[PDB]
């Protein structure tokens, strides 16, 4: 097959700046009829691909004019003259000139913005869940930037490892921030055998680690 | 025309002729 | 306006079968080649199948030849994909698309899971808001949707009325082979007694539909 190589694979951009995606084909892309069938797609989280550019440089009807395609031979380029927040997501090039259709591996466009600090919340196990035999302690980091953040768990001030899973949202289409949850999972037994539950949070926006904690037994 | 007068996109694999 | 509406995806054992459906509207369906394109999880797009206007030409990517057959019914505006001998790597979102290689319009996707595990509905537990949310500040409240299989679950708040401030996280696979997510929402502390907060948790694989009220605990 043709191999389409995209670069950079992750493209951080200050809002309002130019941004450029490359697509290097391992082959020329001119079909026997003389035409180059190269497309660009944008894909937003949990959404189907939206066609931005077709035949190297033609823009579809919906598409703002800050998007443009160009190139020939084996290098092609997608080009966002003025990046906006809505433009975060994954962009794919796609060649159709040689069987079979192949996609690039996709470039993620992320916004570079000012450092914002995580608002931390902690939630105890619900009493409904304790009635079944498991305790989920949920620790929430809201609306922060950049993405990197460490959540440590402590039970009666003993550090925990191997019993918490993280989940992080995609970059917000409006304010360009992330959010992260950490869930600590324990048996009913162990949860009832301990008093103080804390999640410590380190992050650039935090001059010192924020800790939120509660005590079992309506705190 | 630098290529063919009307477009004819490949929607099927190529099937070369190797026989009489 | 061109619409491609897909259906038929779900959980199926290795070696089993499943039938994807695409129903279109807004255009002359019989004028177009149609095409299926799949997206492996956290993954790239892969072309899968082509089918000409009347069904007499059907082409498939190599990894699926002999296992998938496309079909279409032009009087019903309908395009199908019959999946057979499914493998672990056939997992992903399957997209209906119009007119390769232009691909100008895409269906909304339909998720296919190839797994031995069997369906299981979620549990919905309230994440109740901290008793010590600032006097005139922000309070966070939420919903833990736990131990379900397979994906997707959909979580809305107040039947779609509460919309800003909502964060539904990506599902996470636990060591028990089941999925779990939380959905949170930040709201004025002033309204915690005033406004009622219901999280609508839909999980169609198991036909689970839950409305859980999230309230200050005391
Ligand atoms: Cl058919």
């Amino acid at each position: 097959d043709v191999v389409l190589t995209q670069s950079p694979l992750s493209l951080p951009v200050i809002l309002g700046q130019p941004a450029s995606i490359s697509c290097r084909s391992s082959q020329s892309l001119v079909y026997s009829d003389g035409r180059t069938y190269l497309n660009w797609f944008q894909q937003r989280p949990g959404q189907s691909p939206r066609r931005l550019i077709y035949k190297i440089s033609k823009r579809d009807s919906g598409v703002p004019e800050r998007f443009s395609g160009s190139g020939s031979g084996t290098d092609f380029t997608l080009e966002i003259s003025r990046v906006e927040a809505e433009d975060v997501g994954i962009y794919y090039c796609m060649q159709g000139s040689h069987w079979p259709v192949t996609f690039g591996q996709g470039t993620k466009v992320e916004i570079k913005r000012t450092v914002a600090a995580p608002s931390v919340f902690i939630f105890p196990p619900s009493d409904e869940q304790l009635k079944s035999g498991t305790a989920s302690v949920v620790c929430l980091l809201n609306n922060f930037y950049p993405r990197e953040a460490k959540v440590q768990w402590k039970v009666d001030n003993a550090l925990q490892s191997g019993n918490s899973q993280e989940s992080v949202t995609e970059q917000d289409s409006k304010d360009s921030t992330y959010s992260l949850s950490s869930t600590l999972t324990l048996s009913k037994a162990d949860y009832e055998k301990h008093k103080v539950y804390a999640c410590e949070v380190t992050h650039q926006g935090l001059s010192s680690p924020v800790t939120k904690s509660f005590n079992r037994g309506e705190c | 025309a630098t290529g063919r007068t009307h477009s004819s996109p490949p929607r099927a694999p190529s099937s070369p002729g190797r026989s009489r | 306006q061109v619409q491609l509406v897909e259906s038929g995806g779900g959980l199926v054992k290795p070696g089993g079968s499943l039938r994807l459906s695409c129903v279109s509207s807004g255009f002359t369906f019989s004028n177009y080649w149609m095409s299926w394109v799949r997206q492996a999880p956290g993954g790239g797009l892969e072309w899968v199948a082509n089918i000409n206007q009347d069904g007499s030409e059907k082409y498939y990517v190599d990894s699926v030849k002999g296992r998938f057959t496309s079909s279409r019914d032009n009087t019903k505006n309908s395009l199908f994909l019959q999946l057979n001998s499914l493998r672990a790597e056939d997992t992903g979102i399957y997209y209906c698309t119009r007119d390769p290689p232009y691909f100008d319009n895409w269906g909304q996707g339909t998720l296919v899971t190839v797994s031995s595990a069997s369906t299981k509905g979620p549990s919905v537990f309230p994440l109740a808001p901290s008793s010590k949310s600032t006097s005139g500040g922000t309070a966070a409240l939420g919903c833990l949707v736990k131990d379900y299989f397979p994906e997707p679950v959909t979580v809305s708040w107040n039947s779609g009325a509460l919309t800003s401030g909502v964060h539904t996280f990506p599902a996470v696979l636990q060591s028990s082979g089941l999925y779990s997510l939380s959905s949170v929402v930040t709201v004025p502390s002033s309204s915690l007694g005033t406004q009622t907060y219901i999280c609508n948790v839909n999980h169609k694989p198991s036909n689970t539909k839950v409305d859980k009220k999230v309230e200050p605990k005391s």
